[PDB]
């Protein structure tokens, strides 16, 4: 996720690697795969 | 070769070279090759310069500088020559050309192409896109 | 983790039907006795846990003949052990 | 223990022509229906590989090298037949005299099949269910046909015979058989038998990833029949000895030695 | 970061961490500060934070930044995951997903007939529409909210006797209504908005000049799956007190619209002025066969299509019903309980008209076949107009297919004769597409914007029924006739040659393994009156059909460079 609202550049990597965001359909019903932690 | 460029890039390149030449010898340093390209709009990073001197001592003479701009201009022109070569094939310009339109305009282009060579050409490949035609020309 | 080979040998007495089993030359407590007219095929059951597991050894002891010469009557006399091609394993 | 498959004997193998047969089911369990190559290996669910082309109407699946969604589930009755045409190398299925479309709609999507060693009709049955084959030894008993068959060029399997067709099945009861020397992970060989040690046979394995193994209940091929050194004692003795040696890395906790 | 550690450091360091707390619990030192929380719902919760914002940060300034980029990244990502799963609605059901559909619906409002920037959100809503169409429903009243703008939208027709609310707000409306099908909650004040839309649209086809769109006119049929004021006395106005077997629903036009249609069918009705309302509402008259089992009024369902066929039997003109033919989709559902065992005249209505169409096509094909006087001016006369009859032909064939998908059992059984007329007159493409008629084969637009596509594909369904009444014993001569037709012997010029072919020969293999059943299923007649004809029927017919399935079914591197 990270910076979802920063570089407003239309030709940025955001509009380029937008398909990389969809690349997460591998996980099935792993909505309850783990708890909730960060840094 | 060097005939890929017109007169008018070459007269511009001697205009840039003789402006920043040291004593009229035709000499520049390894700094001045950088400032002579940024004086004309072209702004390469230092890797683009880093390979061309290794390609050609510290003395960059005018035939050495002319051959380096010729390779710097031909690679983008050889990548872009083939789209404007594709423009007379289709009437609109998006890249979609008819198969019935292509057998009288491609047999008549002046390289002595018979009816047999364009018949081999299109059935080793309705309307076909533009990026496939580079895929089927360069092979 | 044993770095040595447990060798198990068995003993079958045909005229009595008495079966005993030796463990590294030390006789085990168990024994077996059967009916008169019955047959038996030698058997090993194993779940393997190595690259090399077991090895059927067709040998004789100090005063008794080996199997070879008693499975089939062309040679139920010669004491020398034999391994004819008919002896094959089954799964 | 799990399935009891059925087939025909492998000398009615068909290598050219157009043939037909129907299946009849009462319940709605798990039925496998299709054609099969003569080298049908038991203990393997059919349709999981190239050996057999089969259709499962419980969940609308066709199995060849894996499952694929095709067709609708069953109802009662389940009068299903199997089309076959080696000229164009195509297999079609019909339910209640109606061809089943593909995902996008086509002719059963089973195309480009090699003749090989012919094909045989095959059928399985899940637990508790019952099936009723009809190889077409007569014509009247064949129920729908007519609408499919006659007016496209098809004849029943046993169009002209004077006796019922014999069939086979898998038994379940295990039986001993010599080890085939193409068993993925099992290798056996003879050792000669020198001065210092008498002859033996021994084993090997492929201890790594890929697959594993269970308990190999092995046994020798023989039958010692119970009866009814000094050269004196060894020519009168009736007691003989064999030997096994468990090598290192094998636990004697999981080793059983004796007689069967 | 720790979440991305390897399996070695996520099993031993946790052990180095889990046991420390266990040591804490020793001597009573407790320090505290698989529930399906669902990361998907957490993603929705992460979307909720964006959903709770959205109009809170944008519409607060839009209706009065770099933040206007997340909407052009998250909305695109939502079109995949929702369409990727499409199976979450089966196990772990959560109404939290349905919330985002409505939470965004309020954000999708503002200008539900205009807006700005992107309209793909409407398509993104269509994707989430499939996800939906005990608790089930609660704080929402979206249907009540749907009755808001849709109310004055009925006056929009009177405001030209709202411009994209009948497009965008009617997209997901007609979708979710037609996407319902499976589940069905209830009907609380839905009929109130429906009757405020139905009766309003039932007379909205009278306003000329601006007839608006007929797309939403099919949305009434799309929503025709709820339950049971034109005549709603004890159902609309006089029902604010508080739903059993009230024998009254569409009975306000039960026999009325039936008599209206019968009178509409009785009249010519060969104009756009005809039907009109029916051309944009009588397509919903077939949806009434849903809750009514198959068809209690079986004769009504066996005549409503026949009367509709009469409207098609009226025959259009040039353009005419160019767009007025997309209602054939609903026509492929009226043939469900099609107990049209009668047919006969209706069968002839499908036959004689086609025969008239075959005669009309022959009047056009022969006008092109017998016109080779070197003139390209006939291309506008002979051709072009062929596409008019072609598109007309691609309308009745899409109805007779499903009709033959039920009239084949008893038809092929017992006897025949009835469908034999259809088979003998099914040589349409045989006298066109198979008759080397390039013009008829030049569907072009008909082939594109309206291979294997009807025409002859329909003949394959009855090809077996055609050969069913053929040789009930000895064929043979058919193969000789196939070779004769292969030599191109006209038509009747081969039958005379076929008349001289000794006789039918059969006395060996098969026969008893074939004709034995035919000698018990036929029981009709046997004479020399047949001769060819019946044998010359499928002969030349399957001949061209076989041809349609026969054959019909270097310059090196450096020189490439020059041509480039």
């Amino acid at each position: 996720g990270v910076t979802s609202e920063e570089e407003l550049h239309l030709t940025r990597k955001l509009f380029w690697g937008i398909f990389d965001s969809l690349a997460h359909k591998k996980y099935d019903q792993e909505l309850y795969r783990m708890a909730m932690p960060c840094l | 070769m060097a005939d890929q460029l017109t007169e008018e890039q070459i007269a511009e390149f001697k205009e840039a070279f003789s402006l920043f030449d040291k004593d009229g010898d035709g000499t520049i340093t390894t700094k001045a090759l950088g400032t002579v390209m940024r004086s004309l709009g072209q702004n390469p990073t230092e890797a683009e310069l880093q390979d061309m001197i290794n390609e050609v001592n510290g003395t960059i003479d005018f035939p050495a500088f002319l051959t380096m701009m010729a390779r710097k201009m031909k690679d983008t022109d050889s990548e872009e020559e083939i789209r404007e070569a594709f423009r007379v094939f289709d009437k609109d310009g998006n890249g979609y050309i008819s198969a019935a339109a292509l057998r009288h305009v491609m047999t008549n282009l002046g390289e002595k192409l018979t009816d047999e060579e364009v018949d081999e050409m299109i059935r080793e490949a309705g309307q076909v896109n533009y990026e496939a035609f580079v895929q089927m020309m360069t092979a | 983790i044993s770095h040595t080979d447990l060798v198990i040998g068995c003993l079958v007495d045909l005229a009595t039907g008495l079966m005993t089993f030796t463990a590294n030359g030390k006789e085990s407590n168990t024994f077996f006795q059967v009916e008169p007219n019955t047959k038996l095929f030698p058997a090993v059951f194993v779940l393997p846990t190595h690259q090399n597991v077991i090895q059927f050894e067709l040998g004789k002891q100090k005063n008794i003949m080996p199997l070879s010469a008693a499975m089939f009557l062309s040679e139920r006399k010669n004491p020398a052990p034999q391994c004819p091609p008919r002896l094959e394993v089954q799964m | 223990d799990r399935v009891r498959i059925f087939r025909a004997e492998k000398s009615y193998t068909v290598q050219s022509g157009r043939w037909y047969f129907e299946f009849e089911a009462v319940t709605t369990g798990e039925m496998r229906v299709g054609w099969a190559r003569p080298e049908l290996r038991p203990d393997v669910e059919l349709g999981a590989d190239e050996l057999a082309y089969v259709f499962n109407g419980h969940r609308g699946q066709r199995w060849h090298l894996g499952s694929e969604p095709f067709g609708r589930p069953w109802q009662s009755g389940d009068v299903v037949g199997c089309m076959i045409d080696l000229t164009e190398n195509t297999i079609i299925f019909t339910l209640n005299g109606e061809v089943l479309m593909s995902d996008s709609g086509s002719e059963t999507a089973f195309r480009e099949i090699e003749i090989g060693d012919g094909f045989l009709p095959v059928c399985s049955l899940g637990p508790g269910q019952v099936g009723h084959l009809n190889l077409g030894q007569d014509v009247s008993s064949l129920r729908f046909f007519a609408i499919c068959g006659l007016q496209e060029g098809f004849e029943p399997f046993a169009i002209n015979m004077q006796r019922p067709v014999t069939t086979w099945f898998s038994k379940s009861l295990p039986q001993f058989e010599p080890v085939p020397p193409e068993h993925p992970h099992y290798e056996v060989a003879r050792m000669d038998g020198t001065v210092d040690t008498p002859p033996c046979l021994r084993l090997a394995h492929r201890t790594w990833g890929s697959q594993n193994s269970l308990v190999e209940m092995l046994f020798l091929r023989l039958s010692l029949p119970v009866q009814f050194d000094d050269p004196e004692i060894i020519l009168n003795t009736t007691t003989y000895y064999y030997s096994v040696r468990v090598f290192a890395g094998q636990e004697p906790s999981c080793v059983w030695v004796g007689w069967v | 970061p720790y979440d991305t550690l390897t399996a070695k450091e996520k099993a031993r360091d946790r052990e180095k961490a889990q046991e420390l707390l266990k040591f804490l619990q020793m001597n009573g030192y407790a320090v505290t500060r698989l529930d399906t929380s669902s990361i998907e719902k957490r993603f929705a919760f992460g979307f909720l934070q964006q959903l709770l914002r959205w109009m809170d940060i944008s519409q607060e300034f839009i209706a009065h930044i770099k933040f206007f980029a997340k909407i052009l990244l998250p909305l695109i990502n939502q079109y995949f995951t929702n369409h990727c799963l499409y199976f979450l609605s089966t196990p772990a059901k959560v109404l939290g997903s349905g919330g985002h559909a409505s939470n965004k619906e309020k954000e999708m409002i503002t200008s539900l007939f205009c807006k700005l920037a992107a309209l793909v959100r409407h398509r993104v809503s269509l994707f989430g529409t499939d996800a939906p169409a005990v608790a089930l429903l609660p704080v929402l009243t979206t249907l009540f909210q749907h009755i808001a703008q849709h109310q004055f939208g009925d006056d929009v027709i009177l405001d030209d006797v709202c411009s994209i609310y009948s497009l965008g707000t009617t997209k997901n409306t007609y979708v979710e209504k037609l996407r319902p099908a499976l589940g069905e909650c209830l009907a609380r004040l839905a009929a109130a908005m429906p009757v405020a839309f139905l009766e309003p649209q039932l007379n909205e086809y009278n306003a000329c000049s601006v007839y608006t769109t007929k797309s939403p006119r099919e949305r009434a049929i799309l929503g025709l799956p709820n339950s049971v004021p034109d005549i709603p006395v004890l159902d609309r106005l006089m029902a604010d007190i508080g739903a059993r077997y009230t024998e009254m629903p569409h009975v306000i036009e039960i026999t009325l619209p039936m008599l209206c249609s019968y009178l509409p069918r009785w009249w010519e009705r060969g104009p756009e002025a005809p039907p009109p309302a029916l051309p944009a509402g009588a397509p919903p008259p077939c949806t009434a066969v849903t809750s009514d089992h198959l068809n209690s009024l079986l004769g009504n369902i066996l005549r409503i299509i026949v009367n509709n066929l009469g409207i098609d039997e009226a025959t259009w003109m040039k353009r005419l019903a160019v767009f007025a033919q997309p209602i054939v989709s609903r026509a492929r559902p009226e043939l469900l309980h099609s107990h049209f065992i009668p047919t006969i005249g209706r069968l002839r209505k499908r036959a004689g008209k086609v025969v008239a169409e075959e005669e009309q096509l022959r009047l056009e094909a022969k006008a092109e076949a017998e016109e080779g006087e070197l003139l390209v001016r006939d291309e506008f006369s002979v051709l072009c107009r062929d596409l008019y009859a072609l598109y007309p032909l691609l309308i009745r064939y899409v109805d007779n297919n499903r009709a033959h998908w039920l009239t084949e059992p008893n038809a092929n059984a017992e006897e025949l004769f009835r469908m034999v007329g259809e088979i003998f007159i099914y040589w349409s493409k045989s006298h066109n597409f198979k008759r080397e008629e390039q013009n008829f084969v030049v569907q072009n637009e008909i082939n594109n914007m309206s291979v294997a596509t009807l025409k002859k594909m329909l003949p394959i369904g009855l090809n077996m029924c055609a050969p069913t009444d053929q040789d009930l014993i000895m064929l043979a001569k058919t193969r000789y006739a196939l070779k004769d037709t292969d030599e191109e012997v006209r038509e009747f010029l081969q039958n005379n040659l076929h008349l001289q072919g000794k006789v039918e020969g059969s006395p060996s293999l098969r026969w008893q393994m074939a004709l034995y059943r035919g000698l018990p299923g036929r029981e009709e007649d046997a004479d020399d009156p047949e001769k060819i004809v019946r044998r010359v029927q499928e002969v030349s017919a399957v001949l061209y059909h076989l041809e349609q399935t026969e054959h019909p079914y270097l310059l090196s591197k450096q020189r490439r460079r020059a041509v480039v």
